[PDB]
């Protein structure tokens, strides 16, 4: 005669997580994906009677409502028929086998589940438990659906990555530990949504809106930067990083996200764009939005909505910091994979999201989503942020001379193809560079490209073309470029006119941050070159280590400029940014890596200077190889001395993993190393 | 704000494993990083764990830290205990404002048999009362490990103001002693039925009681 | 390696002021928050104050708020604690500590100096008063009995106590002193003796306080019930 009550519940966590593709997270919680059933075993006191029934109630967030679909009340039946459902699969004794399902349109996040029991004309409710519901890229009806297994593994399940960096003259790469499976990372990424400006202002609407990956993606693009909202990372492109980490020293998202949380959600210092993108990639992959990291070389910042940026030099060959716009050696951002119900079926697929604080959008430093397809066709009136993104990959560039001691500027040239090159992302299943420029623009030099350019420009808001120049100029590198060694370049000029010409050349070298921030002059010279018709000449350029050492930043970049002129013709501007090599830093595993077995690693580094290096630190990390971030204090190394440092790691997950290190010291900040390790069962 | 509560003392033998807890009184242990420090007599603290579970350069892999959300606590675990591990240990965390320390735990590495304390409680002398003062003196001897807690009672209720307690120090016989003192007015002394000194050592309590009326 | 060297400690009466200094070397000072943490003799660690890398964010413990001011100087790579209106419970060893965390507002003490002693007291040189801890009524026979001398209210440290002019060292323990909130010290010496001897043969503690040039003898008789 006892009234119907719940004894206990088996959530079958391990089994359900494997089925839901959530088993990798380091977490004891039940983590599920939306639109997919999960099975529980619920043990009652008595067998059900007629006149008895069970309902489940699920809710998420602080103001759950049925109409906003943040609360659902659904009966234990045989029926499915839309929304949330609970199918009684079998009864055996007082044990019910139950298959519970959520809709493909369910908001993501943390849910509570309760049971409402109808027995003897009574109604009661008991809280059962809590779970996490994520986006479901395995489900054909999910907006984030990604139908290719191998792609899904890369774009959702892979926690080690590669971000392309450097310049058009030398594309390099750094490893990045996404670490979306590491302790507390999924939880921290869910927290982000609970701290945005939108959540603080109107949590009921924010929570309802977490069914939409456009909305989640956009919120993350705001919350990963500190601006406006005390989000994760504070940007710094000044070359002075006092009070924080040099942006280049980070090797992943894990310590950033943990350091944010554990500081009471106060900004982490400091980031540059690949750090924002790395961290945004982690959050996206953790929540189930397939995502990848894009690098655009020669990336324009257009601040005034005309698809053109200006760069300025003085007659002496100094680059000038003038006007708000700029051109970056590279800029990194993200793509997330989802359909766009707001735009129409032709604009689904890859969508640009950018957490780097550049432009305010709707009053906030956020960016995207922008359909990549829509950018390539210049449909820049579509949501979101497409004028700014089109300009990054395809603005025209105008070079100007400016002489402050006349106040005159004059137009030197226009370059319609230099912006937006070698747009790169990590290959699926390897570290190869995949080139995706053709996804963002029609080919440089095609008619399409120029037609797309004018269409886009149309959607928004006198010179004389003098002779072909007599002089053509080019800068070439002579030999090695390595911090600690001299720089040798050659300026090659040629006179293509029929007359003898006398060329006046004014040359400078400035240390720069990779976004084009000028740090300091380190060398300058002038030269006069007499050239016969068709004669080529070389002018050697030499910059000592002593000359650049004090002003070179962790970017290791120097901007070399030569402004060349002959009487009665416009200046010719010759330009090269160089990157100087760090000293070599290697990691090697001294045995084969096996799950759960210690394995010794060795770090080698040779000090190439004639001076000692001090304050030597090695930071190491890699998901599935060690837990968190190891710090090793390395003793002062004498000139030309080598360091040999050994340490154990403890592989926890089989497969191809990535070990990352940073070696910083007084004379060399942020030397990077990366080792792929095969971890066998 | 919050407190961090550690056991007053722990002990274990050489070669074995011992754990020291650190319980956060409010808010989640997980919200902020926990550090651990070791302190030896005459020396400033040194850090042994940072960031919940990371080990500084130099610290043996016998030392580990962990966090337990269900008990809202952090732990320091030392395996393969050596005699040199005997020391005081402290946990530490913070909120956005304030840095918070645990009260400290004395770790004894057991080198001799546990010995229960002997307790003698002396009432105020007539000479002291004549001088218009009254001190209860609780002398605690022959114990090991060298850690106790002392609680005073007035009648059967706690009293803490006017109490001074020494930290255990070694006797000639290599066991420990300690003292505690309760300062009263003669009128407090004279107006209560009795006062008690209760000494807790390795989870056992020895109590002694004195009364003004016991000099009849 | 990191070195933190504290100075400015000393003795001062209640109400007055001290200025603590801490010299930092062997790391980039301006990259880190810095702290003062104090420890009273025999007690635990108590955080006093924190100052951010850039000086813009400061926090104090409640027990010092309004009286202590933390500050730092980049060029001198130094940390300061200006302590006004000192109280006796400010007596402690004051450690300078470098924060562990770089680039986030979490707080941990990765390196500590050896500290600087601050003592706040109005005490003057004072010889003790010695009182008997008389052996109890229930000691006429059965076994052993504890008796003693309470040595109150002397300054400064130390006293030493003998018994029967050094003729008796067995069973004898002379405790560390406590410091009262009066500023003065007290201790007790105990000897555990045979109950059967407590009618014949005399017990006298001999208390030596060199700083006051006083020796004080005290006969400890058994209780008259
Ligand atoms: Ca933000
Ligand atoms: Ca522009
Ligand atoms: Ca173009
Ligand atoms: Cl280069």
């Amino acid at each position: 005669m006892a009234a119907l009550g719940v004894q206990s519940i088996n959530w079958q966590t391990a089994f359900n997580r494997q089925a839901h593709h959530t088993d990798k997270f380091s977490s004891q919680e039940l983590i599920l994906r939306r639109g997919q059933n999960f099975q529980v075993l619920m043990i009652m006191n008595k067998g059900l009677g007629s006149n008895e029934r069970l309902e489940f109630i699920v809710s998420t967030g602080p103001y759950p409502s049925e109409s906003a679909m943040t609360k659902a009340v659904f009966p234990l039946s045989n029926g499915s028929s839309g929304g949330w459902s609970a199918v009684l699969q079998a009864s055996n004794g007082n044990t019910l086998t139950i298959s519970i399902s959520s809709p493909a349109s369910a908001p993501i996040g943390r849910y509570t589940m309760a049971l409402q029991i109808f027995s003897q004309g009574g109604i009661s409710s008991v809280k059962l438990g809590t779970f996490i519901l994520l986006f479901n890229p395995w489900l054909n009806v999910d907006s984030v659906f990604m139908g290719n297994h191998a792609e899904r593994e890369e774009y959702v399940q892979e926690d080690a990555g590669i971000i392309f960096v450097g310049s058009t003259n030398r594309i390099g790469m750094i490893g990045w530990n996404f670490g979306q499976f590491e302790e507390d990372i999924l939880s921290i990424c869910l927290s982000i949504l609970d701290r945005s400006l939108n959540f603080r202002r109107d949590a009921a609407t924010d929570v309802a809106s977490r069914n939409d990956p456009k909305y989640v993606g956009r919120v993350l693009s705001a919350m990963i930067n500190s601006n406006d909202d005390n989000g994760v990372l504070a940007g710094n492109w000044s070359g002075t990083y006092t009070g924080g980490r040099d942006p280049r020293s980070w090797n992943g998202s894990v310590e950033i996200l943990k350091n944010w949380k554990k500081s009471g959600f106060s900004p982490v210092r400091y980031g540059q764009c690949w750090v924002f993108a790395g961290t945004l990639n982690t959050a996206l992959r953790s929540l189930g939005i397939p995502s990848r990291v894009i690098t655009n070389f020669n990336s324009a910042h257009d601040t005034d909505r005309n698809l053109s940026v200006d760069v300025y030099y003085d007659p002496m060959g100094n680059p000038l910091d003038k006007g708000s716009d700029s051109v970056w050696n590279f800029h990194v951002w993200n793509e997330g994979w989802f359909v766009r119900s707001d735009l129409g079926p032709s604009y689904g697929g890859w969508q640009v999201l950018d957490a780097t604080p550049q432009e305010r959008s709707q009053g906030v430093f956020q960016c995207g989503p922008a359909s990549v397809i829509g950018v390539r066709e210049g449909d820049v009136q579509l949501n979101f942020d497409m004028p700014f993104i089109f300009a990054e990959v395809n603005a025209d560039r105008i070079t100007w001379l400016y002489d402050n001691t006349t106040g005159k500027q004059w137009k030197n040239s226009v370059n319609s193809h230099t912006i937006g090159r070698y747009i790169s992302t990590k290959a699926v299943g390897s570290n190869a560079r995949m080139d995706v420029t053709d996804k963002y623009k029609y080919p440089e030099g095609s008619d399409q490209e120029r037609q797309v350019f004018q269409k886009a420009l149309g959607k928004l808001k006198l010179e004389t073309e003098e002779q072909e120049p007599s002089i053509i100029g080019k800068l070439k590198v002579a030999g090695m470029l390595a911090v600690g060694k001299e720089v040798n370049l050659v300026l090659l000029l040629k006179n293509l006119s029929r007359d003898t010409k006398t060329v006046t050349v004014n040359m400078t070298a400035w240390t720069i941050i990779y976004n084009g921030t000028l740090v300091h002059e380190v060398w300058k010279d002038s030269a006069t070159m007499s050239l016969d018709p068709e004669e080529e000449a070389e002018h050697p350029i030499k910059i000592s280590y002593a000359q650049y050492e004090k002003y070179l930043k962790s970017d290791n970049m120097i901007r070399i400029t030569a402004v060349c002129k002959v009487p009665d013709e416009s200046e010719v501007v010759v330009e090269r940014d160089i990157i100087l090599d760090n000293p070599t830093l290697t990691l090697e595993v001294l045995n084969e890596a096996r799950v759960r077995k210690p394995v010794n690693v060795q770090m080698l580094f040779s000090n190439p200077l004639d001076e000692p290096v001090r304050d030597c630190v090695l930071m190491v990390e890699g998901s599935g190889l060690l837990l968190g971030n190891l710090k090793i204090d390395v003793p002062t190394l004498g000139p030309k001395e080598g360091s040999r440092v050994r340490f154990d790691i403890l592989p926890s997950r089989s497969g191809t993993k990535q070990l990352l290190a940073d070696f910083s010291c007084n004379k060399f900040p942020a030397i990077k190393a990366m080792l792929s390790i095969d971890v066998a069962e | 704000n919050f407190m961090l509560t550690q056991p007053h003392s722990v002990s274990e033998s050489p070669g074995k494993t011992v754990t020291i807890s650190c319980t956060r009184s409010s808010g989640s242990i997980d919200s902020n990083y926990v550090q651990w420090y070791q302190q030896r007599p005459g020396s400033a603290p040194t850090i042994v764990i940072h960031e919940d579970n990371q080990r500084p350069s130099g610290v043996p892999d016998r030392f580990s830290g962990s966090i337990d959300t269900s008990s809202n606590s952090a732990s320091l675990t030392i395996s393969g205990l050596k005699t040199e591990d005997e020391a005081d240990y402290y946990c530490q965390s913070y909120d956005p404002s304030n840095v918070v320390f645990g009260g400290g735990t004395k770790l004894t590495v057991l080198g001799q048999p546990k010995a229960a304390p002997s307790v003698t409680l002396f009432p105020p002398s007539s000479e002291e009362l004549q001088a218009n003062k009254a001190t209860l003196v609780c002398l605690i001897s022959d114990f090991y490990p060298g850690a106790v807690t002392v609680a005073w009672k007035a009648d059967s209720s706690p009293v803490k103001a006017g109490v001074e307690t020494t930290t255990p120090s070694k006797q000639s016989n290599n066991k420990y002693a300690a003292s505690s003192y309760l300062s009263l007015t003669p009128e407090q002394w004279k107006s209560h039925r009795s006062y008690s000194c209760q000494v807790t050592h390795e989870g056992s309590t020895v109590e002694k009681t004195v009364a003004p009326t016991e000099c009849s | 390696e990191v070195q933190l060297v504290e100075s400015g400690g000393g003795l001062v009466q209640p109400g007055r002021s001290l200025r603590l200094s801490c010299t930092a070397s062997g790391f980039t000072f301006d990259d880190y928050a810095m702290h003062w943490v104090r420890q009273a003799p025999g007690k635990g660690l108590e955080w006093v104050s924190r100052i951010s890398w850039n000086s813009r964010s400061i926090a104090y413990a409640d027990s010092v708020k309004g009286r202590f001011t933390i500050s730092r100087d980049s060029a001198k790579n130094s940390l300061y604690l200006q302590m006004n209106s000192l109280r006796t419970e400010d007596t402690a060893l004051y450690y300078c500590a470098k924060d562990h965390y770089l680039g986030s507002d979490s707080y941990g003490m990765d390196v500590w100096g050896q500290g600087t002693t601050v003592t706040v007291s109005s005490a003057s040189t004072k010889g003790p008063s010695v009182f008997p801890l008389a052996p109890s009524s229930k000691s006429t026979s059965g076994g052993t009995a504890a008796l003693g001398c309470l040595v109150k209210d002397y300054f400064p440290e130390p006293v030493t106590v003998s018994w029967n002019s050094g003729a008796l060292t067995s069973g004898v323990h002379t405790f560390p002193a406590v410091l009262q909130s009066s500023g003065l010290y007290s201790l007790s010496s105990v000897v555990t003796v045979p109950s059967s001897s407590l009618g014949t043969q005399t017990y006298i503690c001999n208390v030596n306080h060199k700083p006051s040039n006083t020796k004080v003898d005290k006969r400890v008789e058994p209780k008259s019930c």
